[PDB]
DNA sequence: CGTTTTATTTTTTTTTTTAAA
């Protein structure tokens, strides 16, 4: 009805009459500076927004199909040419077919792309772009994808165009050539790759949010094709919100299991957005204990564990020596059942600290954390399919209750221990999965909360392999106390009769906030003075001794003295300033010694 | 200014180019660039020595000694590269005359080594035919397939016996083979002819930079009738190879064929 | 200048895995 001609003229009228001024800065040429983009042959896909045309009319706010426009466009502009010879594979290539003598698509050089989910994806939504935000599944990878081959007559001489929309295709036969016409002179037909376009394709199922699904209700994917430019732009359990349009599926073949007008319908995409600049304001701000004022305020008091955490959140420590890696990465380990909300702070944790975990008691046997392995005689053979201590790659992965979930699970998270060594001789190989991840141990004391006779290991039914892998053993008791457990209800209720607890004593961090300080700080790589060495060594020893002098004590492994070593030097990556130094490891030795002689006294 | 219609490769200069940069040679490594090394002689002329004295076939040579010649025998090279590989062997064919004339030359080479990669896990349109080298570690222990390359006919009278090879898969058909009086209709038989061997074994890329939490990604390639077991299988190891692509047969009830296209590459050497 | 196209299910033995007073 609408005629897709004058809107050219609306669009030309768009683009020429584009400097536009509503802010200081914009009399130059936009997206004619885009334009020389593609005369810089740099930008191959170009991008429209609400905005962009919301300001220009209101028609095109409901009526953009999402398709003709496309085409249109992409002609309009193709022949839209105002402005150097060896710049692409291709490009160049048509100049050699050019040395001795096309749709705009066939050169094709650049793209343009431009509040509800899944489930309420009422079915009256073809041909929309619409906005929707899932989590991804099943990880694959990318291939190349035909658009238009050449199937030169060879004989004859003329590269012919098969310019395809479908997934699936047919043969082009000898000749429709014009000398290959009934013009007896003629060969047979035959390809030419260099010639042909051909498009990047990445592919990948869709899960829900789990948040929305209602009581009588079980998440369901969709799927998800991006091709061209936007491969490999989203990673698996990414909580990503997608841009793009639903569009059937044109099942084509068989015409009885077909023939229903089946529609298995699929999506089509534009973007993964997944929900220095700050340098300035962080000029404004130069404290290192406000983190701990505004990271989790949701319990008053108990710094030192939360403290003890934002140094695992520091890190930075690392080298290399003998062409041997050193783990980098601090493991908690925890034993207490007060009322902690070790639910809290993991909850807390798994939320800002990006690329987070969790895993409970018995949610996840030894093959699930770690890579595992399946059955069906239906789509094939089987793999690793990792688990969540496989994933958490540069994070932790966060068990709760490990004492609890078995004395030979205990194994394979110790194989760990050792970082990034994954063996499996279970698919026919000794394979690696690097496991980077820092791990978090939180568990409770066994029958009875902390017998006083019971004893460590009389009371614990723990082998030592798993502490000595363990940086800190923590215990957490809090007898009765008259005025201790006052103050934190009232802090509690704050927020219940409220629903921001600390007032007036610090500037509270957001998440955003928080991260982007965090972002600043693990690249210095500090200078540990050479006095401290000797100095260390000697204080080291000042443990070994008051170890030895109790026959009933800890045993020790070398990881003490790493570990205390290990910890100093993360924290200068928070200090900033390429400085470890005394107070570096005075803080790193009285964290250690807090985290001792607190169950006598 | 000899050509394909679409490319821009020629024989006579990467030859001549090569064959000056081999004369350009005393290896240019221990006699021009690290004239602190030493073995001073072209050493291909030194290998056609060492390896005709040494009577010992199947010689393996780079190529990344070229960096200090023309770079454009490089860069064409680089992108139309089994088109210019064989200008350099029939170099090397030549070369055996500059030392030896009248020997056995009966016998071929075999054989680049120079150029980058960085990782397996995501590559572009781009980058499609063209020079490649990666490394992981082996899964399996293959058998062999074989390949035909021709036709060896029959007859019913007066034996019409006649052959042909193939260019790669078609033998033409008038009423009889190579169309000799037609005494009866046309012929042909499959066994007589030259077959060619091959594998199949992948490669798990197994280094120090492995993404977060990753899978195995893994691939994968067959071989040439000279590197065909060269491998006990399974180790820390090099390819180099040039990535090749193949459509798909749609769906098999006919014809048709798919959108998508696989990958692999193509099968050259090791390394250790 | 005419006359024709197209579907498969249950059980084994191995290697995985899993159960009760
Ligand atoms: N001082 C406090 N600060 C914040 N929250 C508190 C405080 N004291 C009590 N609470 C609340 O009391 C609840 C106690 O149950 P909780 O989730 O702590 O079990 P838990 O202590 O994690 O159990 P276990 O330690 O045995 O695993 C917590 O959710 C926490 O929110």
């Amino acid at each position: 009805r609408r005629d897709y001609a004058q809107d050219r003229e609306s669009i030309k009228t768009f683009l020429s009459e584009f400097c536009k001024c509503d802010d200081d800065g914009k009399k130059e040429f936009v997206y004619g500076s885009q334009l020389v983009k593609l005369a810089h042959r740099e930008q191959v896909l170009i991008t429209i927004d609400l905005d962009d045309l919301a300001e220009f009319n209101e028609s095109l706010a409901e009526a953009v199909n999402c398709r003709r426009y496309t085409s249109i466009f992409s002609d309009v502009i193709a022949e839209l040419l105002p402005s150097v010879h060896a710049k692409d594979a291709l490009d160049v290539y048509i100049e050699h077919r050019l040395m001795m003598e096309f749709p705009s698509e066939l050169m094709k050089r650049f793209e343009v792309g431009f509040a509800h989910s899944i489930r309420e994806v009422k079915a009256q939504h073809i041909g929309k772009l619409v906005t929707v935000r899932g989590i991804v599944t099943r990880c694959t990878e990318v291939k190349p994808m035909m658009v238009v081959a050449t199937y030169t007559c060879d004989r004859c001489g003329s590269e012919t165009y098969q310019p395809v929309n479908s997934l699936s295709f047919t043969p082009v036969h000898d000749c429709p050539s014009d000398d290959c016409r009934v013009n007896k002179a003629g060969g047979r037909l035959y390809l030419q790759t260099r010639g042909s376009k051909f498009v990047k394709f990445q592919e990948v199922k869709m899960q829900e949010h789990s948040d929305q699904v209602p009581v009588g209700h079980i998440p369901r994917s969709m799927t998800i094709m991006c091709r061209g430019e936007v491969t490999r732009m989203a990673q698996p359990g990414d909580h990503i919100v997608v841009s793009g349009v639903f569009l059937p599926l044109m099942r084509t073949g068989f015409a009885q299991m077909i023939q229903g007008l089946l529609s298995e319908t699929f999506l089509q995409a534009h973007r993964i957005i997944c929900i220095p600049e700050e340098l300035e304001e962080l000029a404004q701000d130069d404290f290192y204990e406000r983190l701990a004022t505004s990271l989790a305020p949701e319990i008053y008091g108990h710094l030192d564990v939360k403290k003890a955490l934002l140094l695992l959140l520091v890190g930075g420590v690392d080298k290399r020596p003998d062409g041997m890696k050193i783990r980098g990465n601090i493991n908690i380990c925890l034993m207490g059942d007060p009322g902690v909300a070790k639910s809290q702070l993991l909850g807390y944790i798994s939320r800002l600290a990006v690329r987070s975990q969790y895993t409970t008691g018995r949610g996840s046997s030894g093959v699930g954390l770690t890579a595992a392995v399946m059955k069906d005689p239906l789509t094939g053979e089987m793999t690793l399919e990792g688990g969540a201590l496989v994933l958490a790659d540069q994070g932790v992965c966060c068990i709760d209750e490990f004492d609890k979930m078995a004395d030979q699970d205990r194994t394979a998270i110790h194989e760990v221990m050792e970082q990034q060594t994954i063996s499996i001789a279970k698919a026919g190989i000794m394979t690696t999965l690097n496991a980077r991840v820092s791990i978090l141990a939180a568990a409770n004391p066994a029958f009875g909360r902390y017998n006083p006779r019971r004893t460590v290991e009389q009371n614990i039914q723990l082998p030592a392999a798993l502490l000595s892998r363990f940086d800190l053993l923590w215990l957490i008791q809090d007898k009765p106390d008259r005025d201790n457990d006052l103050r934190l209800a009232k802090h509690i209720t704050y927020v219940h009769s409220h629903s921001k607890q600390p007032p007036t004593r610090v500037k509270a961090l957001d998440m955003n906030l928080m991260r982007r300080y965090i972002n600043l700080c693990k690249r210095k790589n500090p200078t540990i003075p050479d006095e401290l060495t000797d100095y260390i060594v000697g204080a080291y020893v000042e443990l070994r001794r008051e170890a030895r002098n109790q026959k009933d004590m800890t045993f020790t492994s070398a990881r003490n003295l790493l570990g205390i070593l290990r910890l100093s030097t993360a924290l200068a990556r928070l200090r900033l300033s390429d400085s470890v130094e005394k107070d570096d490891v005075a803080e790193a030795l009285r964290l250690l010694e807090m985290s001792k002689d607190s169950l006598n006294q | 200014q000899l050509v394909v219609w679409g490319t821009n490769v020629v024989v006579s200069q990467c030859k001549s180019k090569f064959k000056s940069f081999i004369m350009r040679f005393i290896d240019p490594s221990a006699e021009q660039d690290e004239i602190s090394e030493n073995i001073n002689q072209p050493l291909y002329l030194q290998k056609l020595e060492e390896i005709h004295t040494l009577e010992e076939p199947y010689l393996n040579l780079n190529c990344a000694h070229l960096k200090t010649f023309d770079q454009d025998l490089y860069r064409q090279l680089i992108c139309y590269p089994q088109e210019v590989i064989p200008g350099f062997d029939m170099a090397i064919n030549e070369m055996f005359f500059e030392r030896y004339p009248a020997a056995l030359l009966e016998h071929q080479i075999q054989v680049f080594n120079a150029d980058k990669t960085r990782n397996m896990r995501s590559l572009n349109p781009e980058d499609m035919d063209q020079l490649i080298s990666i490394s992981g570690m082996v899964i399996r222990s293959s058998n062999v397939i074989p390949e035909m390359r021709e036709a060896f006919f029959s007859c019913n009278i007066c034996s019409f016996s006649t052959t042909v090879e193939v260019d790669r898969g078609r033998i033409n058909q008038p009423t009889l083979c190579t169309n000799c009086n037609t005494n009866h209709c046309f012929r042909l038989i499959h066994n007589r002819s030259e077959f060619t061997d091959k594998q199949l074994v992948k490669l798990q890329e197994s280094p120090d930079d492995m993404a977060a939490g990753q899978t195995p990604h893994n691939v994968l390639l067959y071989a040439h009738n000279d590197l065909v077991d060269k491998v006990q299988p399974g180790d820390r190891v090099t390819v180099t190879g040039i990535y090749r692509a193949t459509p798909l047969k749609t769906g098999g009830l006919s014809s048709s064929v798919k959108s998508v296209y696989k990958t692999h590459v193509d099968v050259v050497h090791f390394r250790k």
